[PDB]
RNA sequence: GGACGGGGAACGAGCCCCCGCGCCCGUACCGAGAACCGACGCAGGUGCUCCUGGGUGAGAAGCCCAAGGCGGCUCGGGUGACCCCGGGCCAGGGAACUCGGCAAAUUGGCCCCGUAACUUCGGGAGAAGGGGUGCCUGCGGUCUUGGGGUAUACCCCCGGGAC
RNA sequence: UAGUAGCAGCGAAGAGGGGUGAGAAGCCCCUCCGCCGGAAAGGACCAGGGUUUCCUGGCAACUUCAAUAGGCCAGGAGUUAG
RNA sequence: CCGUGAGGGAAAGCUGAAAAGAACCCCGGAAGGGGGGUGAAAAGAGCCUGAAACCGGGCGGCUACAGUGGGGCAGGCCCGAA
RNA sequence: UAGGCAAAGCCGCCCGGUGGAUGGCUCGGCUCGGGCGCCGAAGAAGGGCGUGGCAAGCUGCGAUAAGCCCGGGGUAGCCGCA
């Protein structure tokens, strides 16, 4: 019912994640999302709603192992919550 | 109270198959007896997910392999596969019953099938196949055997 | 030797559906004197008593009248209920 | 290992129990009497004149 | 144990009747002097012997 | 339980049907990297005491995965200096280190060939030393387990298993 | 001393979405990710412990952090034999 | 309560004459806070008096080119009602 | 040149928080003097367990269980500490 007032494609670089304890990549990698789509968004990060297919996506090779980049949709929703879902 | 722990009871399944359905969670405060439970289960809110079981397409793949003579070689044997003791009692057993059957029908003379009885016990012939050789070789039978 | 009867959640339904009553007793009762017990005060038939003691130091007792005689009834009339 | 690892043996039995005449944990189950009061080897009450 | 005698259990049936604090009237009734119970105990901390 | 004896009654069973009685105490739960002992919700001790599927494999080894359980060996996040603890690699040299090859490294399974002085004749011995090892496509052998063929072994045909 | 040491080391660890709630990384549900699987972990159970069990409610204290959770607290219940 | 046991073993007194034990309003999730009451006095149930160490705030003096505490003399700032 | 003018820090007083000293109080102790002096198979002392409407401890009591009967004293209140 929450309708949406903007929808922008980015792709976000996770190559930071090479740079951090390996125990914690794939974590890590959320939070980079966050920080990412609040900048360019300009909400808090915890306005940031992330879908299943990116929670999937960014966990699909354990915890050690998330993707270089991902390819995301963001939309904007008419009550200032964000949501940012895997592009497929 | 704990719904899985009564849906496990019921279902006959571990708590870590049973599910719970997420539209159910305003109905999971109210449940008190197992009943209630039986309730959510023919509603089909609360199911058992099937269990794992580990799939043997590739190791019946492997076994055929096996079967050919495949990925048996002097680099993939740790120990010992070949029990000598029971090979004994093997080659005992084929040789000795081959023997008495053919004494039993008169084929064979006993003095003769002695000397073949210990020779047997003492390891001169390889296989039946050698045996048979032997006894036809040295016409110890009346007709040769097959 | 009857101290009071038992009208919890669990003794209710085993009055209803299994026609017990479950009563408290003397701690040194035997089941042949909960039985002597159970028919001459109330005039019901027991089948059979089933014993145990409570965490709390308490004797109770499971009571099962014969099939004629109804464990519900008995509490009404009793008035414990 | 006479500290703590031997302390761990000390969780399951008993040299002594509750003894009926006196009430203390002072019955000695083997020996069959009571360490505090003598009851099982004494008929008269055990208490020393050293003891206060 | 799983086998206890029943002299045993019994003295754990006291201890367990006894493990309470004085109820809340009894506070109200000595005017907050009486709020604790000398049998008020802990089964991990303070054990029995029993 | 049986046998071998002694005594007694006129009835009467180890078989079939049928009737009656079976008191007292324990029974929850943990049973341990949080229910026991160690002052603790303690990396110790008690108890891994008894039991455990599949693949690889000599293996109740390790590794991976079921059944079943766990994310509670009850702090979280950021940064990616030094230094510390625990790991990986390092050209050329190869014990020059050091009390000392300490530590680390080398070797490593299985099959074949081969194996010295000495010796209490048993041993020494896995002495030492040399070689092989994956995957795929076919062709064989030795057995085993059932069934069908005259058919109890042999022989032929079909299905499964081991080497 | 000092808002300092420790809350690392003994070969598991979390994440997304939703619900509850004054308040949620941590409670409840699903999904994803992982660890054990001849076991610091699954099944049974002796001694010892003695109510720690179960239900409802709760968060002053207790849990090396948090808490709406709990072996904690309050109230109730529960152990059946030839 | 400690020790398997023989044995060993603390801490801990005080509202007020009278509960008159704090109505009622606002805030807080709650402990509670503000206002407003009772009493001669909050003495407020954590209850007579309420010291020092210790910690917070206010005030006086000093404070980043000058090595510390104590005494005497001289001076600056501040107090100097009884 | 000094003042406006100040960091962190120092000293002193006041107020507050913490703490529980001091002072007052005392149904407790201690010492001395006087009296009185055995209980138990008619089952003692001691202990365990139970016992109250809401009751955990102490005290009392014993399944007739903070109690039952008779008499005397004591008259209007009572249901121990509380
Ligand atoms: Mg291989
Ligand atoms: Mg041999
Ligand atoms: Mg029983
Ligand atoms: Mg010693
Ligand atoms: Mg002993
Ligand atoms: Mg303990
Ligand atoms: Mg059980
Ligand atoms: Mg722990
Ligand atoms: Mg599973
Ligand atoms: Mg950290
Ligand atoms: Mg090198
Ligand atoms: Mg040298
Ligand atoms: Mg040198
Ligand atoms: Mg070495
Ligand atoms: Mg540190
Ligand atoms: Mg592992
Ligand atoms: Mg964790
Ligand atoms: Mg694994
Ligand atoms: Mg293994
Ligand atoms: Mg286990
Ligand atoms: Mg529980
Ligand atoms: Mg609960
Ligand atoms: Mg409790
Ligand atoms: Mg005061
Ligand atoms: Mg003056
Ligand atoms: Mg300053
Ligand atoms: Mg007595
Ligand atoms: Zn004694």
């Amino acid at each position: 019912e929450k309708k949406v007032v903007l929808t922008r494609e980015y792709v976000i670089n996770l190559r930071r994640t090479r740079e951090v304890s390996r125990t914690k990549r794939a974590k890590y990698a959320v939070g980079l999302i966050r920080r990412f789509v609040a900048r360019h968004l300009k909400v808090e990060p915890k306005a940031v709603k992330l879908g299943q297919a990116l929670n999937e996506a960014l966990w699909a090779r354990s915890i050690e192992k998330p993707p270089r980049r991902v390819h995301v949709v963001v939309e904007k929703l008419d009550d200032g919550t964000v949501r940012v879902e895997l592009k497929q | 109270v704990d719904v899985k722990r009564l849906a496990a009871e019921i279902l006959g399944v571990g708590v870590s198959r049973v599910k719970i359905s997420p539209e159910a969670v305003g109905r999971l405060e109210e449940v008190v007896t197992k009943d209630d439970v039986r309730a959510l289960i023919d509603e089909g809110l609360i199911w058992a997910e099937p269990e794992k079981g580990n799939s043997r397409g590739r190791w019946r793949e492997l076994h055929e392999k096996k079967k050919k003579g495949r990925r048996r070689g002097q680099g993939s044997r740790k120990g010992r596969r070949l029990d000598e003791e029971e090979a004994w009692v093997n080659k005992m057993r084929v040789m000795r019953r081959f023997l008495n059957t053919l004494k039993r029908q008169g084929k064979l003379d006993p003095a003769t099938w002695r000397q073949l009885y210990r020779m047997v016990k003492g390891n001169y012939f390889r296989d039946l196949r050698h045996l048979k050789t032997y006894i036809n070789e040295h016409k110890l039978t009346k007709e040769p055997v097959k | 030797m009857i101290k009071r009867f038992v009208i919890t959640e669990k003794a209710l339904r085993l009055a209803e559906r299994e026609n017990k009553i479950t009563i408290i007793v003397e701690r040194t009762a035997t089941k042949k004197q909960i039985a002597d017990e159970v028919q001459r005060l109330y005039n019901v038939k027991v089948e059979k008593v089933n014993t145990l003691i409570t965490p709390r130091g308490e004797k109770k007792a499971y009571v099962k009248l014969a099939e004629g005689y109804s464990a519900m009834d008995l509490l009404t009339k009793l008035g414990v209920l | 290992m006479k500290g703590t690892p031997s302390m761990g043996k000390h969780n399951k039995g008993k040299t002594h129990i509750r003894c009926p005449r006196c009430g203390r944990h002072s019955y000695n189950v083997t020996k069959k009497y009571c360490a505090s009061c003598g009851w099982g080897r004494s008929k008269r009450w055990r208490r020393y004149n050293w003891a206060k | 144990a799983r086998n206890k005698p029943l002299g045993k259990k019994l003295r754990l049936a006291a201890a367990l009747n006894s493990n309470r604090n004085p109820p809340l009237w009894v506070i109200a009734k000595t005017k907050r002097r009486v709020t604790r119970s000398p049998a008020r105990r802990h089964w991990r901390r303070q054990k029995l012997k029993a």
